């Protein structure tokens, strides 16, 4: 469940 | 698999009212929990974030706590809009979901009105009779339904539905039905319904003879 | 604002595939990752899958490893999600869900839910209901109300619409909530509380309609 | 307040290994260290072992030294007891117990104790019980007062439910605790005082239940 | 290992008396004892340490005494919610109790009724027989139950059940129960449960005839 | 060098929650625990809690235990205290507070503390002050010198400001800290020494304010 | 719960005095103590630590001595800067501090002058009567004001308040201030204060009567 | 399920380089850190390196430093490890493996294995065996049971296969393990059981077989 | 580098039986162990993790115990597809194996059928002479094998290998080769092999005259 | 191995600001953290600062705290010391160093120190040396032996070079080490004992060179 945005 | 479960699973709560709910998971999630809310019929909506981060647009008199394994969720003063269902989602490894909790709009005690309805006679000649146990406008919801036929008990022919509270004066109803085959049906003489509630003093019992 | 109109739910036969749409509008679709997540009665809250807002990195639940697929087409700001070899437990209202905007190295989920889609896995086959009436008489009567219904039984598949007197009679009328019964079909009661003295003289009828099958039923409900 | 909640237990053949655990709650779990005591009706109450608040000093009775082995997960607030190679006298009711907050130079002991599970070692097999009746008769009768009730032997494991015609006679009922016979089976009894002048009339029955075989039985009791 | 002895055993006592009871380690612990108060059924709480320290939330009718290797625990005015099980526990050394003294609920003497019933012909034909005699609201609870078989007394064939003192008299009732084989039962008539209790000027006989 | 600012105080209503912040600055804060401590006039100095610098154990007073939650964000270098059902007792002056550096066995307390922030826990509702003069005559003359003043009754809440003659007036001047009545509401006067040769003809106003309320009053005090 | 315990609670001394205050506990505490200062109006800062030991900046006129349950604090030769109060705080077990130790600029005795003001008739017209007694320019600080109604002690109905030492000259100022109601206020004629300090060698009293 | 599959073992000379392969599937290889394990039969298991998923952080054991480079294709889901400046103990099967998921701050090793490829490093060249017979007689003879066999010896690499009769002879073989010679060559016996009465008339042959240098040997066992 | 050892390397157990390997660290690991079973010319499999948790399809007869330096791995009830090697690992810091235990079928008592090879006249013409020594279907592994050449004792001259546990029989097959050159061969005339087992009372002696 | 290069060292103003930068090589730097420790003679061996792998915690000494700045670019494998406000005390050679590698619960300290960079603060010009003979006479003779030298006196900065005769002579030369004065330029001296036999025919010079000023002196030293 990292960054998953831009 | 991390475990999550919500406390209580139903709330009976009056507007304006202090509000505290808990949530414990199975294992340490630092702060990574969050909480949302969903209304019946309408899709979920995010309250809380890391715990004790108030989402944009959500009122102040909503708050978050907690850590680790305990988190807890406080309405400081109920409003009409907050009655919804309240989970709470670790989001430290995957994502699961608790129970959720069910915030109900307290009320004074109100007892079941009880009636029985036979099977019709187009399901008769169909090979099947469904028997229904009507409890109309009572509160609150617990409430057992026994059905007795020839003073036996039955377990396991039954099912029950319960409705959401009414909008307008937030009761409930509720609907048993035993189902039979034709033979079964035929093999006895009285039908009877059982209701105990909480507003009831002693037993509602509702009862016909095939036939009659 | 925001957005998101899923499409593709319905009833499907075990062991047959469907795929799943998302369309998502108010924000720049290719720059944020999306959830699956399914609801049902049974199993309350339940997440499926998770994209990267660019496809690179994908997850999915335990439970649905091996059997489903999401992916995304970033040119038509679309999600998709092809599910095969479904069982009847799949059975559950399916949301897209936007993850919000955080730091670099927070945790993250969701923050804007969809509107749902509601899939069905069954292996039963379209049927219209049965209405019968819910006589009233002694039986049912308490001081000066009495009850009447209709049970709308074995139907498939959700959903069906019961009135009263073409809508006229609203006040007093309880639908209860479907139940699933062991055949795959479903069943339901309503029922409506009326004055005692206007049994046998007032007429009451129950409009159940069943857009799946195009079934619109009148059925009249006498005093025994 | 402070709660412990102890879960594991059970029966278990002799010489097989066992799991004990202890969610706590209402305190700083990882703050305290912890105790397991069992208590049994041979020995009364008796200490098994000791578990410093990080772990690093465990302390064990002589009894049981080499055989248990407790640890603590303080991510998850749990206390556990790992048994192995168990014997016949191990069987009793384990407790999980909180030290409790003194001054740096005292010593310590326990302040509040859970809730309790009781662990079985027996090699016996679960069986369901043989229910004779206890007929009374001119020789169980004292005036107006006589004596009936039922023989639940020869069942395993514990406990067994009694009552009588169905719930409805409480009133003088004696249900006497279980004792452990030579064969590794439990027996009891049940009795209960009547008037005398409703032999014969009054139906007695008693209803002995076993949830962990599944057993219903409902014996008559006439009398002679 | 230091071993710990309570005194007395069993106390009979009556609401607003006042209790002391006695523990005595077999070596000196100093005044590391604590005091642990048992209800049946329920999980044992703390009520004293180091031997006189009265733990937060016990009323003040509790006292500890004591230093060395005796120590008592006093309640000045005894009241109906501490009838329970008491036991001391050193913790000088590691960790032993004592055997625990119950607080027993004195009334006045009544003698037991005395029930016998012989052994169904359906559990001979399963090849056991078993007999049961049958002591009713008695007390207090020490009595001796002797089973004659034509006048032999019985040794290591039947065992005891005593319930708790029951709520409303505060009375006793035990079970006897006699485990013989087939055989050994058909070859003798006469089956007797003698009964005494200090309650009783004489001893109590019931008896029967096998295949009466 | 160590600078540490609260924010967040102010006035609650009991029963309320009321979150407070403490910014540190002039070190490294994610180095070093913290403590919340709290004075007030009834109990004098009054540890709350501390917090360890990876927040990985809390400790609470007893008289706050299960009502505050003390919390961190290492990343903003900011010491939280999260306070819900708060009590009248709770009225206080909160520190937030730095642990000394030390050994590593010995034992902690705090070096430096913060500027501290108010906390008024009342149900008393925002309300102005009344201000009543207090009238020089010849029962308040000795000498050369008379004495005048005004009270300043019942306001909420604290603070008011009083000069004379809009500061023209400093000599002699004594303002009392104000009181708690009974009814929630504070008080306090304000005396002042001025010649006896110039009553009657010099005269004298005295000038509260109150921000909470935007009051502002000139009150003159004349003889009788 | 530790308890501490300063002595005396306030200290009159003068500029070069050598200061020693006296602090204990209700236990051992070893040598875990601390001594803060702090000036009115403003945050406390720690002048020792480990009972003994000088934190770096502290002037070395500060000096810290004792151990297990006595502790003092010593200022050998006392100035202007260091009129604060000093707080000791155990830290062996948890965190509790003492009442504090306020040190007063000791002068010569100087009687109070006093001034009494009567209720306003604007008051009088808003339901209520204040009285208020002051008390300007004394030392030391005890003193005592007595209410007097057409000659009948008043108790319950006042409250005093006292400015800290002028800092120009050290001195006092007290208010004290008695509350009644309109009724109570216009039942009665004579409203007295009666003073009462150690440069008096008789209570002073002012008097008015009402409407006067 | 998940499946690693090792290449690009084989014999190499001490001081040349060699790339060793592990294919991946069933998972997201980009998702997982790997190591690289050995097992030889003087050093037992032995760790060799391990990398993160996205090659950012590496560790080698201290045997290896400076001389393995372990490596990663996370578009092709490859594990790849570049072995330079081998030496002779370097001889032994090569594992892949994956790392388990856990927790954040847990610890980490490997959970799933792969098949395994064999690396022997020696100067030794390639060569075919010499088979000798070993004659069954009345020294090699007890009873009704005589036993006669084949002696493989002086050849490189491994392996090498032997059958009896074409196969046909499967009953009381016993093919031994290799064993390596100082000469860098191994060196081996098969053996079988056979009736006395059947010795001298039935005939009995031992097939070697050689794939790497195409050796195939038929050598026919006569007694003295 | 931590180093592992287990104990014991090779333990011969039968089915059903309770198994007990034990595993120590040169150094703390505090609870990062992980158990790995092996089966001969197979992958490594993993059994546990964090030195107690049971990986997920592995069946409940396993159990791991241990923190520190010591640990243990228990099977409950052996059975016939856990004969197999066994090995600890710590990962607390980087990773080391433990040496490995063998799990050995125990059976029976079988003592060895020895034979004796000379070496064929194609390896003496071809310059080197092997001497072979056959032990066949013994039980326990544990033997001595002993080449004498003329009543002299070899040493450094010979190797052996020994086959895995036969699948039907649970037996070992054991060779011994003695090499020698064409000239050392030829420098003597009596060529023997003594085994030595703990079944045989006596020492079994094969032996041939060379050219014969 | 282990490799470390210090640079950015010279001559800085009091007051001015300098960075120094330390290159790693032969380990993986990303992996350890990194000490600065500075030597003078007047206080011997001094830690200066310490970072973390990761740069998260940094610690400083009292001295420094607040003037010194230390970070690293894990990227280009650099450690960096940022000076400002320099002292004239800190004039020293800084050294970076390697903690080495330990258990979890372990104190740390370094294990490989780099080569040293001399940093020299002081508000002295760059200027060249003054050369003087130390002419060896009647006055400087001992038998048969004599004593004659050069005086290198105010120059400013460190270092400068002696040689005799462009090298050809070294046997019996003593430089001592340069001193510093309080007009802030070095001074030292070099001596050397020749056969008295020799004066007046062997010629002696001694070269001084100063490669941050190009000076160049050669003196010739004759006996008086």
């Amino acid at each position: 469940n990292a960054n998953p945005n831009a | 698999d991390i475990q999550m479960t919500q406390s209580p699973s139903t709330l009976s709560t009056s507007v304006g009212d202090r509000v505290t709910i808990t949530c414990r998971a199975s294992q340490s999630i630092s702060n990574w929990l969050a909480w949302y809310q969903q209304k019946p019929g309408k899709a979920p909506k995010l309250l809380i974030y890391k715990a004790s981060t108030l989402e944009s647009g959500v009122p102040s008199r909503f708050s978050g706590s907690g850590s680790g394994t305990e988190f807890t969720l406080t309405i400081s003063s109920l409003q009409p809009d907050d009655f919804a269902t309240y989970y709470c989602q670790q989001y430290s490894s995957y994502w699961t979901f608790g129970q959720g909790t069910k915030l109900e709009i307290k009320r004074t005690v109100a007892a079941p009105s009880v009636f029985i309805f036979p099977p019709s006679d187009e399901q008769l000649k169909s090979g099947t009779a469904s028997v229904v146990c009507l409890l109309n406008n009572f509160y609150p919801r617990e409430a057992k339904v026994q059905w007795k036929v020839d003073n036996a008990l039955q377990s396991g022919n039954s099912q029950e539905s319960v409705t959401e509270q009414d909008s307008k004066d937030s009761t409930y109803s509720l609907s048993s039905t035993l189902t039979l085959s034709k033979a079964d049906y035929e093999k006895h003489k009285v039908y009877a319904c059982e209701v105990t509630h909480q507003g009831l003093s002693s037993p509602v019992t509702k009862s016909f003879n095939r036939g009659e | 604002q925001v957005q998101l109109v899923e499409s593709g739910g319905g009833v499907v036969q075990p062991g047959r595939s469907l795929r799943l749409s998302c369309a998502a509008s108010g924000f720049t679709f290719s720059n944020f990752g999306m959830h699956w997540i399914r609801q049902s009665p049974g199993k309350g809250l339940e997440w499926v899958a998770i994209i990267w807002y660019d496809g690179s990195n994908t997850y999915y639940a335990d439970s649905v490893k091996g059997r489903f697929t999401i992916s995304r087409d970033n040119s038509k700001n679309t999600l998709y999600l092809q599910m095969n070899s479904l069982r009847a437990e799949d059975t559950a209202v399916y949301y897209c869900a936007k993850v919000w905007f955080g730091e670099s190295e927070d945790n993250y989920s969701v923050d804007v839910w969809g509107q749902g889609t509601t899939v069905t896995v069954s292996s039963a086959s379209t049927k219209g209901p049965s209405v019968f009436p819910l006589a009233p008489s002694s039986k049912s009567t308490s001081g000066g109300t009495a009850a009447l219904g209709c049970l709308v039984k074995d139907y498939f598949p959700e959903p069906v619409t019961v009135s009263w007197n073409s809508g006229a009679l609203t006040s007093g009328v309880h639908t209860f909530p479907a139940v699933l019964q062991s055949s795959g079909l479903y069943s339901l009661s309503s029922v409506v509380t009326v004055p005692s003295s206007s049994l046998g003289t007032q007429t009451y009828i129950c409009n159940v309609n069943h857009k799946p099958s195009n079934t619109k039923v009148d059925k009249k409900v006498e005093p025994k």
